[PDB]
């Protein structure tokens, strides 16, 4: 059968306006392996976006971390779209500070 | 303390857009150390970590070329299950694989592992006896037989018993620094008011080596399984690892509830509170 | 390092 991606927007840092720090986006528990994740930055899709191996868990569903550099700021907003053959259309996660 | 090495194999087939892509990581305990992806541009064993870095040119093209050779073995794999299984060849399917070894603080071998699955589900299994084989279906059953006739067990244990844990123990001297090196996480209890009666108490737990932890709630000292929000352990991006736990608690009884933290790199297990 | 002999299935 197939599984349906968990999805965690967050900071590799505790966020701080001005301060730069890496934006990221943990896709897991899915199945099969193809999967499409953007990072969006107020709604448009952030250029030369990096991702990890494809790796998998005991349970064999898979796992990748996408990742830039962002200064965040108050106004900015951010987050994380994911496509997967199992989503019926795009699911867009918000990245919240606090999350 | 203990210490293990995994190798991880995802192989991908993709009517119409080419050969299945094979990709393999491997890992020891928490930390990626190479990987080989078929679609690179000219693929090849890369270290991922310092210190597989010092192995010798001769080390990248052995490993390399198994790689390459078992890219081959594992697109045949997903020739056969098509047959196994009755199945078209126009649709897309997975097998992986997972195989390595655990050792203890002396280095011994403390169990091995060689297992496959076929499109998420469970195919087939080298027991812990290193010797014998689970199937999942009658599918596997064939395998299985195949593998009996060749004594491919006896070839894993040797593989196991022998280069797994010299290699895996080889690592853990030159990475040192780090593999033997557990980061506890650093904690904090944040306070965030839902409504005016409800407030949400959310246990932070940050930047620690290994992913395996621990964070519970307790109210009044009762564990608040059901009714606490834990989120997936997941990766920062610089080695470590974050992880929170979450409960709504009623305005005005945040103290009766306390987080519990347990961490290899913790000398004890901590407990926190929200600190106004 | 990894185990050179891979089997069929």
């Amino acid at each position: 059968i197939q599984r349906t991606p968990k999805i965690q927007v967050y900071s590799r840092h505790p966020a701080e306006n001005g301060k730069s720090n890496f934006l990221n986006c943990y896709v897991s528990g899915f199945h099969p392996s193809d999967i499409e994740v953007d990072l969006l930055k107020n709604g448009e899709r952030i250029e030369k976006v990096e991702h990890s191996d494809l790796s998998f868990s005991k349970d064999w569903s898979f796992y990748l971390l996408y990742y830039t550099e962002f200064t965040p700021t108050e106004k900015d907003e951010y987050a994380c779209r994911v496509n997967h053959v199992t989503l019926s259309q795009p699911k867009i996660v918000k990245w919240d500070r606090d999350m | 303390g203990s210490h293990s090495m995994r190798y991880f194999y995802t192989a991908m087939s993709r009517p119409g857009r080419g050969e299945p892509r094979f990709i393999t990581v491997g890992y020891v305990d928490d930390t990626l150390f190479v990987r080989f992806d078929s679609d690179a541009t000219s693929p090849r064993k890369e270290p991922r970590a310092p210190w597989i870095e010092q192995e010798g040119p001769e080390y990248w093209d052995r490993e390399t070329q198994i790689s390459k050779t078992n890219t081959q073995t594992y697109r045949e794999n997903l020739r056969t299950a098509l047959r196994y299984y009755n199945q078209s060849e126009a649709g897309s399917h997975i097998i992986q694989r997972m195989y390595g070894c655990d050792v203890g603080p002396d280095g011994r071998l403390l169990r091995g592992y060689d297992q496959d699955a076929y499109d998420g589900k469970d195919y087939i299994a080298l027991n812990e006896d290193l010797s014998s084989w689970t199937a999942a279906d009658t599918a596997a059953q064939i395998t299985q037989r195949k593998w009996e006739a060749a004594r491919v067990a006896e070839q894993d244990r040797a593989y196991l018993e022998g280069l797994c844990v010299e290699s895996l123990r080889r690592y853990l001297e030159n990475g040192k620094e780090t593999l033997q090196r557990a980061d506890p996480p650093k904690t904090h209890v944040t306070h965030h008011p839902i409504s005016d009666h409800e407030v949400t108490l959310r246990c932070w737990a940050l930047g620690f080596y290994p992913a395996e932890i621990t964070l519970t709630w307790q109210r009044d000292g009762e564990d608040q399984t059901q009714d606490t929000e834990l989120v997936e352990t997941r990766p920062a991006g610089d080695r470590t690892f974050q992880k929170w736990a979450a409960v709504v608690v009623p305005s005005g009884e945040e103290q009766r509830y306390t987080c519990h933290v347990q961490h290899e790199g913790l000398p004890k297990p901590l407990t926190l509170r929200w600190e106004p | 390092e990894e185990f050179g002999r891979a089997f069929s299935f």
